[PDB]
């Protein structure tokens, strides 16, 4: 709620955007445009890690007043992290919600965006700093010698009894599981919508923001079949032209019920039915048989084979219009059910009609971990200079790069699987890897690696005993002399039951502890030494 | 070559368009060691009995004349194009941020450079106001906004920002205590096509 605070925002500021994301750029370019509206100059920021943030504030170590960070907050008791913070205006708006309340209270230098149907931590502070044992609050925080306005020292006994019996819920917070919550800038759309901004491109940008982690398999939407009311209610109800829409530029954007198979639009088919997980794994194509069952479905559709190696755009007409008009009904009965989802589309003009999510699979492929040593931040500056209507020579290069990665992905999966590199190693499953790729250096592509092997093996070689068990993976960086990256990932098909691994790896860190890092605001990640994991893995079993 | 090289003389600045590493004082040394090799003949026979006052010597007079022509006017070019391009970037900034080097000042050019700087001094004095308001004319074109914040740019060097900050590191990530009067010089030298 800043229909009241936004009228504070005229003077100088700093607009930070914590570590790379599509929520990031989407929620921030809009604010760039907003703040060049009422004549203020401002600052956009790259974060490569929390050290980059602390040196950034060090680099911005002034008394700048309206300082902002978005999509972060769970790092420290940020008053403790931040010394010169005395009365400065801070702002969070983060969807990684499970944050401690030391950051929430002290109502001078934070903004409590607390609003949810979960009144779950109301007394959560009434004993941590308010009470203490082995240390005048008139509590355990103060003296405990029968001086606080069955024995003289059962004071501490009741104190710790309450403390620990409700650490049953403190250990529930930040020590069992993590997630994200709500949108990144849909709140910001409805904020700005009071100020008469009918920027259709802003709607597209927020659609990009949601359809990243609308991936109901990756991160939950929840609002989805409710936003089929909500977002249309934003846009559809207010029609500027009931009769004049046969226009060239930026025709008022639309919504249709289509699919999430990869790049149906810009490529041929029979390679693009091959690289997604949900279509592939449920048809098992890395074995020979899957091509045959695929072929016998192509029979029932009776598309030509020659056509199925032509670009969908390049086909003749009637098939390429009737395609999805067929596929939605005679795919439900042949092992695959749930690729059809709710998304948008629009053209600028005559060139072709871009697909409302097909940018994000180019954006994820704009993470070029090149050896030039500069390119992450340049990738950011390219990305946010991409989402417009203007810069478009580069989006095609993005698509090309994306597809060649996505068809390099499988190339390792067949290699790894039928050699049976699926090491069980006890309570969970376990994977190991040997040398570097420019493909899968960084971890986004690494989770994409894991989330094809996982479905493949765990669905197809077992009974139903072990189909619900979690995942890990190595990933070496010949970049930095040997660090042996790792990421934690969840078991099958439990949308709300998300990661144990917000901290869970730290068990072995607690036991032995070896050079571990958590440099990212991302929890679902760790960083190590080159080969000092084996005994740490023997620890990290349980 | 016998009067050709000035197109070769500016070629030190062949790359120096707007991505300039640095600049130098090329192509004067042997070239004006010439002129004291030739004046001997140019004035050898001045009203002399060397030929007893005869018509034949007329090619010599014009030889001197054209020699002077070529020399002086290539000098005008090596002066004026330097001053003119430098005047372009000196309209893109005062003597706030002077040249990349100030080592390629062909020694007498102190007078030349600083006189043109005082051209703009006169400009400021009469123009802007009668007393002289130095009229902000070719940089720092922000509409009235905040006075003190930093932003991002694209890797300039020379490092001459003496204006009002302790050390701002005028490159990409010149991102420090920048006032308005600090950042009063840049619009185009290769810096802020991108905030």
């Amino acid at each position: 709620l800043r229909n009241d605070f936004y009228r504070q925002l005229v003077g100088k500021r700093i607009l930070i955007v914590v570590n790379y994301d599509i929520d990031a750029i989407c929620a921030s370019r809009i604010l760039q445009a907003l703040f060049k509206y009422d004549h203020m100059l401002y600052t956009v920021v790259p974060i490569m890690g929390v050290t980059g943030l602390k040196r950034a504030y060090g680099e911005h170590q002034g008394d700048v007043k309206y300082v902002v960070l978005v999509n972060c907050g769970g790092c420290v008791d940020i008053v403790e992290l931040l010394q010169p913070s005395d009365d400065v205006t801070f702002f969070i708006c983060d969807s990684h919600r499970p944050l401690d309340v030391c950051n929430i209270y002290s109502d001078r230098q934070v903004c409590i965006l607390g609003d949810a149907s979960l009144e779950e931590n109301i007394p959560a502070f009434e004993t941590i700093f308010y009470d203490s044992e082995g240390e005048d609050s008139g509590a355990g925080e103060s003296d405990q010698e029968d001086q606080a306005p069955h024995e003289q020292r059962i004071l501490k006994q009741r104190a710790r009894r309450q403390w620990e019996s409700e650490r049953d819920r403190i250990m529930f917070e930040y020590t069992q599981f993590s997630y994200y919550g709500r949108s990144a800038a849909l709140m910001v759309f409805e904020l700005a919508w009071k100020l008469s901004k009918d920027n259709m491109d802003l709607l597209w940008w927020a659609i990009v923001g949601i359809t990243e982690q609308l991936l109901l398999g990756k991160i939950e939407s929840g609002a989805y079949t409710l936003e089929l009311e909500q977002i249309q209610s934003h846009v559809s109800r207010l029609t500027n032209k009931t009769n004049d829409q046969n226009t060239m530029s930026a025709s008022k954007i639309t919504f249709e019920n289509d699919l999430h198979l990869v790049l149906y639009r810009h490529w041929p088919v029979t390679e693009s039915m091959r690289y997604s997980r949900y279509s592939s794994c449920q048809l098992k194509l890395w074995t020979l048989r899957g091509e045959k069952r695929l072929h016998e479905l192509l029979l029932e559709m009776g598309l030509p084979l020659v056509h199925a190696r032509q670009t969908y755009g390049a086909m003749d007409l009637v098939l390429r219009k009737e395609f999805f008009s067929m596929v939605e009904r005679l795919a439900e009965k042949y092992d695959i059910a749930d690729i059809v989802y709710g998304t948008f589309t629009l053209s600028y003009g005559y060139r072709s009609r871009y697909a409302a999510a097909d940018y994000v699979y180019a954006l994820l492929a704009i993470m070029e971990s090149v050896k030039k040593h500069k390119t992450p931040e340049d990738c950011f500056l390219e990305a946010s200079d991409a989402l417009s209507r203007q810069h478009k020579q580069l989006l095609s290069a993005g698509i090309d790069q994306a597809k060649l990665l996505h068809a390099a992905v499988f190339r390792q999966v067949q290699s790894s699987l039928e050699a049976r590199q699926v090491h069980s190693a006890g309570s969970f499953f376990y994977y190991v890897l040997q040398e570097e790729h420019a493909f899968f250096s960084y971890p986004y592509a690494l989770g994409l690696l894991a989330r094809f092997l996982l479905r493949g093996h765990v669905a197809t070689s077992r009974a139903r005993q072990a189909s619900d068990l979690p995942l890990i993976a190595s990933c070496p960086l010949n970049a930095s002399e040997g660090m042996c990256l790792l990421v934690g990932i969840v078991p099958v098909r439990e949308d709300s039951p998300r990661n144990f691994f917000g901290k869970a790896f730290e068990q072995a860190a607690q036991k032995s502890g070896v050079a571990l890092l958590q440099d990212f605001f991302e929890p679902a990640v760790v960083q190590l030494r080159q080969s000092d994991l084996t005994r740490f893995l023997d620890s990290l079993t349980v | 070559m016998f009067g050709e090289k000035a197109f070769d003389l500016l070629k030190e600045l062949e790359r120096s368009s707007q991505t300039i590493p640095a600049f130098d004082d090329d192509g004067v040394r042997q070239v004006l060691e010439e002129i004291k090799a030739i004046f001997e003949e140019n004035v050898a026979q001045a009203s002399s009995y060397n030929a007893s006052g005869d018509r034949s010597l007329w090619p010599l007079l014009n030889f001197r004349h054209a020699a002077l022509q070529r020399n002086k006017r290539c000098l005008l070019a090596y002066l004026y194009e330097r001053c003119r391009r430098i005047k372009a970037l000196r309209w893109e900034f005062g003597p706030i941020i002077p040249g990349d080097i100030k080592q390629a000042l062909c020694e007498p050019e102190v007078t030349f450079f600083n006189n043109y700087s005082k051209s703009l001094a006169a400009y400021m004095c009469s123009a802007g106001y009668n007393q002289g308001l130095p009229i902000d004319l070719t940089n720092n074109l922000r509409p009235p906004k905040s006075l003190y914040i930093e932003v991002r740019c694209m890797e300039d060097y020379g490092k001459f920002e003496l204006d009002d900050g302790e050390v701002i590191h005028l490159k990409k990530n010149s991102q420090h205590y920048l006032p308005r009067a600090q950042v009063e010089s840049l619009v185009r030298q290769g810096i802020l096509h991108h905030i």
